[PDB]
């Protein structure tokens, strides 16, 4: 598929934000999803995962309880609820698939598909 | 700003037809719990009816058989059939809604009805 | 964060004049959905707070009629009709939009 | 878990690089490698320690065994230069390594 | 209504300690919690938040990870984990019941009720 | 369920301290509201399940008592606190009433 | 009271046999919009038992 972000902006700390990452084709049901973000200076960060039903998600320690990764297959989307902006989360976030179904099967793969990373920036 | 206001009822013949009205600004009736209460000349007052949210219906056991409540979406007013009209009757009846734990928070001015 | 600064820091005024005390917040307080998250406590001496302005211009249960609230965006006023021999004690105010929930620093209505 | 990688590494074009990953019985699991030319996305060119994507010349070779896991390029051209992450799956977990960037002169 | 604290009184620098709010009067089933603390003088500061079923643990920066806090559903009653403890925590704790029972009422924002706290003291 | 207030008529002049008791015979404990009756008017809600205080109502009323036992308390009277006094059975069938007691600015 | 039981009495939809309701929404009690607020017109479907 073909994979396209938005939703990143100025939010100042402790805000709202809700991202996503838009598929072209419908094969977008077979994915297991992952978010990942890259520093300004740094490399990149898993941030979360989630299965291609949707039953099986995870999150990053640093993360959990404040993030909501959610996607559509019908609507070939997927979403990241983004909220308690927190100092460090300023970032690039990219949406890389997986292939596969469970997370079971993720050690059998790597994340292949990455569309263009959407800039998230948290200041006051 | 949440007003009641009755008519309908007057001096009427014993075992004769009448019905009350009940127009109500604020409160949509039809999603509300309404009661029918009444007050005896020199007597406290006492329960008659309640039509529920849903639209089920409620009468004391000195009512059934002999009156109904009843209710219109569109004029937002609550009714009250009377029927079978005895001397015990003669009473002044508010509108009230009913709102389970909360007691009686709106009422209205009241109006008399005498049978003779 | 969202920080909090309550002006005056004291307010000792007679019994039976009125007194208006304002916290400003350092961010916008307005529309989560329509409504100002910035709530007003009274900590009495020597016992727990109660609420006594809610969503900045509603009051809670049984608040004396004196107390009302005032004011949106970032400015926000507490409006006491009539201070009496009850009123002693630090007034909070607190912002109700964001997680990290920070109160005002505490200023005494007494009795001087 | 952590995954621990050189900070950066150097060869002249035309050479062989070689790059590692190092985590606590690493040899045990699955790790795959991916290529950050700078201000690109990455792209995964080594998964399953051993296996190569479509689309990535042969040179781009991985192998892992105890607690190393190690990338070898044979032939390193210009566009090697590259920033490289060394990746893991532990406990459902996505730990990324360190990222050791590749520098052709 | 009554919110009962037990537990609390003289810990060791580093110790350990376990608060308990038994609430009572009110359902407590569909009603959100909070944890105030207050050092002596010092004014009222926040801790800690908790939804109507648990799962949703809130917390402030300098109880990250070192404060937890749990609820009894069954048996209408509120908990707060305690390690490491500094001689900033040295405060009388308050737990307080969220106003109201909907979504919008934040479950870390108003604060209908309060109990009558219970000195924690930090010291050897 | 039958409830009883007590006592009927009742008398006090300004300042005192009053308690109008509902009794009530079974005890349900949660379910009483106290419906103040200007001579001839609409009545009003005052206390609210039984302890708590309705909003707008004036901070000198106070209810009390849960279980078998429920009372009205009025910590400082008014020339204008002469009514009829009713207790209500709240979430119920009937909606039982007291007979209704009448202070008197006496 | 053993406030761990609580029973919707706040509801306009009569159920449909064996139906069962789990919200926590903000009844609207009238006109007057609840806008995610509780306080009056603006209370809520379960009612705990006493």
């Amino acid at each position: 598929v073909q994979l396209v972000e938005s939703g990143g902006g100025l939010v100042k700390p402790g805000g709202s934000l809700r991202l996503s990452c838009a598929a072209s084709e419908f094969t977008f049901s077979s994915y297991s999803m992952n978010w990942v973000r890259q520093a300004p200076g740094k490399g990149l960060e898993w941030v979360s995962s989630i299965s291609s039903s949707g039953s099986q998600i995870y999150y990053a320690d640093s993360v959990k309880g404040r993030f909501t990764i959610s996607r559509d297959n019908a609507k070939k989307s997927l979403y990241l609820q983004m909220n308690s902006l927190r100092v460090e989360d300023t970032a690039v976030y990219y949406c890389a698939t997986n292939g596969g179904a469970h997370s079971s099967t993720w050690s059998f793969y790597g994340m292949d598909v990455w569309g263009q990373g959407t800039t998230v920036t948290v200041s006051s | 700003e949440v007003q009641l206001v009755e008519s309908g009822g007057g001096l009427i013949q014993p075992g004769g037809s009448l019905r009350l009205s009940c127009a109500a600004s604020g409160i949509i009736v039809s999603s509300n719990y309404m009661t029918w209460v009444r007050q005896a000349p020199g007597k406290g007052l006492e329960w008659v009816s309640v039509i529920y949210s849903g639209g089920s219906t409620f009468y004391a056991d000195s009512v059934k058989g002999r009156f109904t409540i009843s209710r219109d979406k569109s004029k937002n007013t609550l009714y009250l059939q009377m029927s079978s009209l005895r001397a015990e009757d003669t009473a002044v009846y508010y509108c009230a809604r009913d709102l389970g734990p909360y007691g009686m928070d709106v009422w209205g001015q009241g109006t008399t009805v005498t049978v003779s | 964060d969202i920080v909090m600064t309550q002006s005056p820091l004291s307010l000792p005024v007679t019994p039976g004049e009125p007194a208006s005390i304002s916290c400003r917040s350092s961010q916008s307080l307005l529309h989560s959905n329509g409504y100002l998250y910035l709530d007003w406590y009274l900590q009495k001496p020597g016992q727990s707070p109660q609420l006594l302005i809610y969503l900045g211009s509603n009051r809670a249960s049984g608040v004396p009629d004196r107390f009302s609230g005032s004011g949106s965006g970032t400015d926000f006023t507490l409006k006491i009709s009539r201070v009496e021999a009850e009123d002693v004690g630090v007034y909070y105010c607190m912002q109700a939009l964001q997680t990290p929930g920070t109160f005002g620093q505490g200023t005494r209505l007494e009795i001087k | 878990y952590e995954l621990t990688q050189p900070p950066s590494v150097s060869v002249s074009p035309g050479q062989t690089a070689t790059i590692t990953c190092s985590g606590d019985k690493l040899g045990d699991k699955y790790a795959c490698w991916y290529q950050q030319r700078p201000g690109q996305s990455p792209v995964l060119v080594i998964y399953q320690d051993s296996k190569r994507p479509s689309g990535i010349p042969e040179r781009f070779s991985g192998s892992n065994s105890g607690n190393t896991a190690t990338l070898t390029i044979g032939g390193t051209q210009a566009m090697d230069e590259a920033a490289y992450f060394c990746q893991a799956w532990d406990s459902n977990t996505g730990v990324f390594g360190g990222g050791t960037k590749l520098t052709v002169l | 209504v009554q919110l009962l604290e037990s537990g609390g009184g003289v810990v060791q620098p580093g110790g350990s300690l376990r608060l308990s709010c038994a609430a009572s009067g009110f359902a407590f089933t569909t009603y959100a919690m909070n944890w105030v603390r207050q050092a002596p003088g010092r004014g009222l500061e926040w801790v800690s938040a908790i939804s109507d079923g648990g799962g949703s643990a809130y917390y402030a920066d300098s109880v990250k990870g070192r404060f937890t806090i749990s609820r009894d559903n069954s048996k209408n009653t509120l908990y707060l984990q305690m390690n490491s403890l500094r001689a900033e925590d040295t405060a009388v704790y308050y737990c307080a019941k969220t106003r109201g029972r909907g979504l919008y009422d934040y479950v870390w924002g108003s604060k209908d009720y309060w109990g009558q706290g219970t000195l924690v003291t930090v010291s050897s | 369920i039958q409830l009883t207030q007590s006592p009927s008529f009742l008398s006090a002049s300004v300042g005192d301290r009053v308690t109008i008791t509902c009794r009530a015979s079974q005890g349900i404990s949660s379910d009483l509201a106290w419906y103040q009756q200007k001579p001839g008017k609409a009545p009003n809600l005052l206390i609210y399940a039984a302890s708590t205080l309705q909003s707008g109502v004036p901070s000198r009323f106070s209810g009390s008592g849960s279980g078998t036992d429920f009372t009205l308390t009025i910590s400082s009277l008014q020339p204008e606190d002469f009514a009829t006094y009713y207790c209500q059975q709240l979430n119920s069938d009937l909606y039982t009433f007291g007979q209704g007691t009448k202070l008197e600015i006496k | 009271g053993n406030y761990n039981y609580l029973y919707r009495l706040f509801r306009k939809s009569n159920l449909k046999p064996f139906e069962r309701d789990i919200s926590t929404e903000i009844y609207q009690a009238g006109s007057t919009p609840c806008n995610g607020v509780e306080g009056f017109n603006c209370y809520f479907p379960l009612q705990s038992y006493g």
